[PDB]
RNA sequence: AAGCUCGUAUCAGUUUUAUGAGGUAAAGCGAAUGAUUAGAGGUUCCGGGGUCGAAAUGACCUUGACCUAUUCUCAAACUUUAAAUAUGUAAGAAGUCCUUGUUACUUAAUUGAACGUGGACAUUUGAAUGAAGAGCUUUUAGUGGGCCAUUUUUGGUAAGC
RNA sequence: GAGAACAGAAAUCUCCAGUAGAACAAAAGGGUAAAAGCCCCCUUGAUUUUGAUUUUCAGUGUGAAUACAAACCAUGAAAGU
RNA sequence: GGUUGCGGCCAUAUCUACCAGAAAGCACCGUUUCCCGUCCGAUCAACUGUAGUUAAGCUGGUAAGAGCCUGACCGAGUAGUGUAGUGGGUGACCAUACGCGAAACUCAGGUGCUGCAAUCU
């Protein structure tokens, strides 16, 4: 998967998310694929209804399985609809976007700055 | 007749030298490449100065010889016939073509028109060797030759001894040690590999473990 | 090595060495390929060659099958084994080759199981025949004659060994135009002459041909034949008796312990010299630099 | 140190370079025949020059290879003609040697004008025993340096036998 | 005009593997092929008979027919937007048993092996290949390993 | 466009792992081939000169080409080496393994070959990520002047060629 | 390269070295050394029957080619070809 | 361990120059009636194992040997290369970012391993 990320470095921005970032992401923009049919979770009953087999029955259960890469991360992740984020509010912080993060750009792997960017876009 | 040198400054094509196929190339306008006391010994000229190209262009044989005679002349007329060894390290094997003007551009594959040398960036064009007492002179000679070329080229003093790959200190060490061996225009070095007897007949001064 | 002929580094570098068994002028690969290679649709059935070689006056008869890791010998019979069966001198003669052929024939037949069956031809009248298959029975063992680099000439001992194996029972597809007694122009074979060669009629004829014309050469040539009181007349029977002895017992038993291999390994390692140490030659050259370049 | 490094004669080949074909050549052939006793071999022209007036495959020469005592016989029969006197040249650095003789009647052979007189090139190829390695089929190999013929070693053998001559630098 | 012969452009492809010319060793004639085997295709410039077309060089296929001097190899060739079945009659001299499945077979045997051990003791299967996971924590010591501070070097010329 | 057979089944302009194939880039030339600068050292009964020469298969200088170890520089149709990007195959139930029938092929041979009967091991059943599923059939439109940009690249001094 | 009357730069004879620097109709590129080249011996498989396969491709045709089946033959001691 | 017959890989095996090699085995080696082949019993065919040799073949060892094989943060993270930018520069060309990454060079080590059968102080 790291090779995949390398193969798409100039079109995305990515990093290491913190517990706070993942929690706020699932809480505000976390939707599950239920018969595809994207559904806002909004209740631990939905998670239990589908991720129950793997032992996930709460929104925080999902968050934990995600943060700590778990034995059922593939299912817990493919169950979450791709988060639809809005453009960052405070801005991008750089003049041009399609330059690596190292070159005063926006794409590439900012290691922890991904959290600031996501929080600004969520 | 001779097309302006600007028409072939860049390496737009793949090397097209004289061959079994081209086979109708004119003679290179530059034929002598070693000038001065080319028979001198390496010890005779420790100083070496290079005229190195700072571009990726092509130099016509015409300009090549023109600059050669310019430089060599200045150098001799202010230094003396046997006061320097001027070697040119650029041989123009690239053949330039041309389309001689009731027809149009139908099948317009030219005929050889001239020769030129393809030089990279940082490639040495002129290599002159003298003794430090002449540096200013040979430098000015290469400077005057510079004007006969297209594209930036810079002069640089070599850290090596004359036309040898060893920096002066390393050469002094080896020679004042006993592993050097004069030759007509160049020198040979004592190797540690091969036949011991054939290695002792040559370089006999050495093995005394002293100068 | 005239200096005008020495080879250069480039010559040696760009030189391609042939196969070892070729550089030793021992294997004709262009022939080995066509003899060994087997029909790809059978896929394990080995092509058995009957290698017959000639040392200087000693016959070798092995039955081999090739393997990617190395030819494996099924049966082996050396003509030097003839004393056991009844022959003492010249085990290079056509009759010796035929003897070894018949020997290996019966030896392998017994090692296989086709001993009582496929007994070959016993009353050898010197006829041209091949070991035919048995009605409603296992087909005979088939082997192909490997003469190596031998030059195929009409009437050679290699073909004599061939006749011996075929007469023994092995199925060796073969013609008759290279058997002693073959008429060059007219297409007829002389079985009287072939039988003669099978027994020694030419060697026996030579014996009684020299016995009354030159006793001065018969003196040493054939010396043993006299040292053992036996003239030409006898020869046919010594061979025939050997034939009966071989057909009766093809057993091959080997040589006695006789100073066993570990002992041999020791008494030969004494003469086997082992390579020197790198430091050894390092000092061996340092001593030379001191003794030669150091002003004596 | 030679108890078997004894120099024998491999062969002696006589050669008449009769410049053209025809009667002259069948005559030089008949001479070679009653000089050898063996049927000689004819040599065809390799290429065509026309200054020598020859043509490709013209059958313009004859020779004969003789080995053993017969070779020693004719060798001496010619050594006599040359008075047992050779030169430092005429010897191959490889060990062999040869000479030439016009006046082929000096070899005993009578005149017989129905055949004329002819010249002949004599070439003697020498070798120690065991030369069979280089000429056999199986295990064809090369003989050791110390074992094969030398030029000095062969002139020394030549002088020792018949004491004939060396004669110059 | 243009030339599009059967062996056109195969100069280097069919070249002889310099210092490996001459007759082919017998191991290639001793190797055996069975229907269904996976073989590689590499033309042998020495044997002109039964050689494969240039397109099949470097291609792997399956054996569908075994004959006296050759083998029948099945190859899937992409023509347009679809794949077609092509049957090649190649001489053994241009075939090589393939190791593309060697890892799979070795892993299947090892898998069943430790699976048997697994059911022998408390079952813990753990036998599926996983990609390279990222490194874990570690403690780097400086005992006898103090760091060499490095700085960039200036410009030199060396000629 | 019409649909049809199915549906957690297979499916993939992607990665990974194992295993192949290649002769471009670069490189090389005191390696082959083909070019190319410079000396130095050898060599002729064997190129021409040319002092001593009556000549010499004669000594000697001379310039030549050949041999030796070096030297400067090169290749679309040169090369030992040799990438990157692209490219073939494999990653299980159509698997793996054992027990032993059929035949006219094949074997010295119930030897093998191919196809079978009985039996043993279940979703960590054998990498990743994804999948608004997968597979299949018929019929018919328009089109069959193309042009442009980064990069590779041919011709041409060049061109909005 | 060194050697042999006429014989010379070039005729024929001998030995030594020789990775192919040769030859294999022809263009070129592959390939080839107890051969694929050179000398010799025996031959007509350059034959008979109808299929499959590869390249060009529409996976039509033609040209050329490959590997089998069924015959009748050639050569070789033979495996074989 | 030697040796032979047949081998697999086909130079760590080849090339050059020397030196050593018991036993056995190979060999060279003797002969021309017979089969057979030659200009020539040199090759090829046959006979002898008798008469003779380790001289050569063959085996091993020696060499700051040539060649060859292997290795290395030796050179070199260089050359080249996939991807990015409204980066530099008149241009030629060039630097940077996320990756992949040679060849030469240099130095060090090595010089056949091994299958079947028979045979040997
Ligand atoms: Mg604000
Ligand atoms: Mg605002
Ligand atoms: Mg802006
Ligand atoms: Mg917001
Ligand atoms: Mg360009
Ligand atoms: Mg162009
Ligand atoms: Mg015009
Ligand atoms: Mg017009
Ligand atoms: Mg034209
Ligand atoms: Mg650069
Ligand atoms: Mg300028
Ligand atoms: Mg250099
Ligand atoms: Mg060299
Ligand atoms: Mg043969
Ligand atoms: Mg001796
Ligand atoms: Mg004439
Ligand atoms: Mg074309
Ligand atoms: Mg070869
Ligand atoms: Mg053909
Ligand atoms: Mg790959
Ligand atoms: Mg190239
Ligand atoms: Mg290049
Ligand atoms: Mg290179
Ligand atoms: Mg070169
Ligand atoms: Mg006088
Ligand atoms: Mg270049
Ligand atoms: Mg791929
Ligand atoms: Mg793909
Ligand atoms: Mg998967
Ligand atoms: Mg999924
Ligand atoms: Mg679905
Ligand atoms: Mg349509
Ligand atoms: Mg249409
Ligand atoms: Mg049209
Ligand atoms: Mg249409
Ligand atoms: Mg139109
Ligand atoms: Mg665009
Ligand atoms: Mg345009
Ligand atoms: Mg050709
Ligand atoms: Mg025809
Ligand atoms: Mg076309
Ligand atoms: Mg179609
Ligand atoms: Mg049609
Ligand atoms: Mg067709
Ligand atoms: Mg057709
Ligand atoms: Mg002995
Ligand atoms: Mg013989
Ligand atoms: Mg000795
Ligand atoms: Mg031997
Ligand atoms: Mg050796
Ligand atoms: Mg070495
Ligand atoms: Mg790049
Ligand atoms: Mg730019």
């Amino acid at each position: 998967t790291l090779e995949l990320l390398k193969l798409i470095e100039p079109y995305v921005a990515y990093g290491y998310p913190s517990y706070s970032t993942i929690r706020q992401l699932v809480y505000k923009r976390g939707f599950g694929k239920i018969n595809k049919q994207r559904v806002p979770l909004s209740d631990n009953a939905i998670i239990e209804a589908n991720l129950g087999k793997y032992g996930i029955l709460s929104i925080d259960d999902l968050i934990h399985e995600i943060i700590t890469v778990g034995p059922h991360f593939k299912q817990a992740n493919n169950f979450l609809w791709p988060f639809k984020l809005s453009n960052p509010s405070g801005g991008w912080g750089v003049p041009r976007k399609f330059k690596h993060f190292i070159q005063g750009g926006s794409f590439g792997n900012r290691e922890e700055f991904i959290n600031k960017l996501v929080k600004s876009m969520n | 007749a001779r097309r302006p040198a600007r028409c072939y400054r860049y390496q737009k094509n793949k090397p097209y030298p004289k061959s079994r196929y081209n086979r109708a190339v004119p003679d290179s306008k530059i034929r002598i490449y070693d000038l001065g006391k080319k028979k001198a010994t390496v010890d005779e000229f420790p100083l070496c100065v290079h005229l190195v190209s700072n571009e990726l262009e092509q130099l016509s044989s015409e300009a090549l010889e023109a600059a050669r005679i310019c430089a060599n002349k200045y150098m001799t007329t202010v230094s003396g016939r046997d006061a320097f060894h001027l070697r040119v390290r650029v041989h123009p094997f690239h053949v330039l073509r041309i389309n001689k003007m009731q027809q149009g551009m139908r099948g317009a594959w030219g005929k050889p028109h001239g020769l030129a040398a393809r030089v990279d960036i940082g490639q040495i064009i002129f290599s002159v060797r003298t003794k430090d007492s002449n540096k200013d002179v040979v430098v000015e000679g290469l400077r005057r030759a510079r004007y006969k070329f297209p594209g930036q080229q810079k002069i640089i003093l070599s850290k090596k001894w004359g036309f040898t790959n060893l920096d002066r200190p390393e050469y002094l060490k080896k020679r004042e040690a006993g592993e050097v061996k004069d030759d007509g225009a160049f020198v040979k070095f004592l190797s540690k590999k091969g036949s011991l007897e054939n290695n002792i007949r040559e370089f006999p001064e050495y093995f005394a473990a002293q100068a | 090595a005239f200096q005008k002929d020495a080879k250069s580094s480039a010559y040696s570098s760009r030189f391609q060495t042939p196969f070892r068994r070729r550089r030793e002028g021992k294997t004709d690969y262009y022939q080995r390929k066509r003899l060994v290679t087997q029909h790809k649709a059978k896929y394990n059935t080995p092509k058995y060659r009957l290698v017959v070689r000639f040392t200087n006056k000693d016959i070798i008869c092995q039955i081999i099958s090739s393997t990617i890791t190395g030819d494996v010998v099924l049966a082996a019979a050396y003509s030097h084994e003839l004393p056991r069966y009844g022959i003492t001198h010249g085990l290079t003669n056509w009759a010796a080759a035929y003897a070894t052929g018949l020997l290996i024939a019966r030896r392998t037949l017994q090692k296989l199981g086709l001993d009582e069956t496929y007994k070959g031809v016993e009353e050898v009248e010197g006829e041209y025949e091949l070991t035919e298959a048995v009605e409603d029975g296992p087909r005979p063992f088939k082997v192909f004659l490997d003469i190596g680099l031998q030059r195929t000439t009409t009437g050679a001992r290699v073909f004599g060994a061939l006749k011996g194996a075929s007469d023994g029972g092995l199925y060796v597809p073969h013609s008759e135009n290279r058997f002693p007694g073959w008429d060059f122009e007219t297409e007829e074979i002389d079985p009287e002459l072939l039988r003669s060669y099978i027994f020694g009629g030419h060697v026996s004829q030579y014996m009684e041909e020299l016995a009354d014309d030159d006793e001065e050469r018969f003196s040493e040539l054939f010396k043993g034949y006299l040292a053992d009181d036996i003239d030409a007349d006898s020869l046919e029977d010594i061979y025939t008796s050997a034939h009966e002895a071989i057909r009766a017992d093809p057993a091959f038993k080997p040589t006695e312990k006789k100073f066993t291999k570990e002992q041999y390994a020791a008494e030969s390692k004494k003469y086997r010299q082992t390579k020197l140490s790198k430091e050894e030659r390092a000092a061996r050259v340092a001593a030379k630099i001191a003794a030669l370049a150091g002003q004596q | 140190q030679n108890p078997m490094r004894d120099l024998k004669i491999e062969k002696l080949v006589l050669n008449i370079s009769v410049g053209e074909s025809g009667d002259r050549l069948t005559r030089a052939s008949k001479v070679l025949e009653q000089l050898s006793g063996q049927t000689p071999v004819q040599s065809k022209a390799r290429y065509t020059v026309r200054t020598f007036g020859i043509r490709r495959n013209e059958k313009i020469a004859v020779h004969v290879t003789v080995r053993g005592p017969k070779a020693e016989e004719i060798l001496e029969r010619g050594l006599k003609v040359k008075e047992y006197q050779l030169r430092d040249r005429n010897f191959s650095a490889t060990g062999n040697f040869g000479f030439g003789i016009d006046e082929h009647i000096d070899l005993g052979i009578k005149y017989d004008p129905s055949i004329g007189i002819f010249g002949m090139d004599f070439y003697v190829v020498m070798n120690r025993p065991g030369a069979r390695v280089t000429r056999r089929k199986r295990c064809k190999g090369t003989v050791g340096n110390s074992h094969k013929t030398t030029k000095e070693d062969t002139v020394s053998w030549f002088k020792q036998k018949y004491d004939a001559d060396v004669l110059d630098k | 005009g243009k030339s599009h012969g059967y062996r056109s452009r195969t100069r280097y492809m069919f070249q002889r593997d310099f210092r490996k010319h001459g007759a082919v060793h017998l191991s290639t004639y001793l190797k055996v092929y069975k229907v269904g085997d996976i073989v590689d295709i590499k033309a042998n410039g020495s044997i002109q008979k039964g050689m494969p077309h240039k397109f099949y060089q470097g291609k792997t296929g399956v054996v569908y027919n075994v004959t006296k001097s050759s083998v029948g190899v099945i190859i899937n060739k992409m023509v347009g937007n679809r794949y077609l079945e092509k049957r090649l009659n190649l001489r053994v001299e241009h075939i090589k048993h393939s190791k593309c499945r060697q890892e799979f077979l070795e892993r299947v045997k090892a898998n069943a092996a430790k699976r048997a051990e697994a059911k022998a003791q408390g079952v813990a299967v753990q036998l599926k290949r996983q990609p390279a996971q990222p490194r874990e924590s570690r403690i780097v010591s400086t005992e006898g390993n103090v760091p060499q501070t490095l700085a960039p070097v200036p410009y030199e010329t060396f000629i």
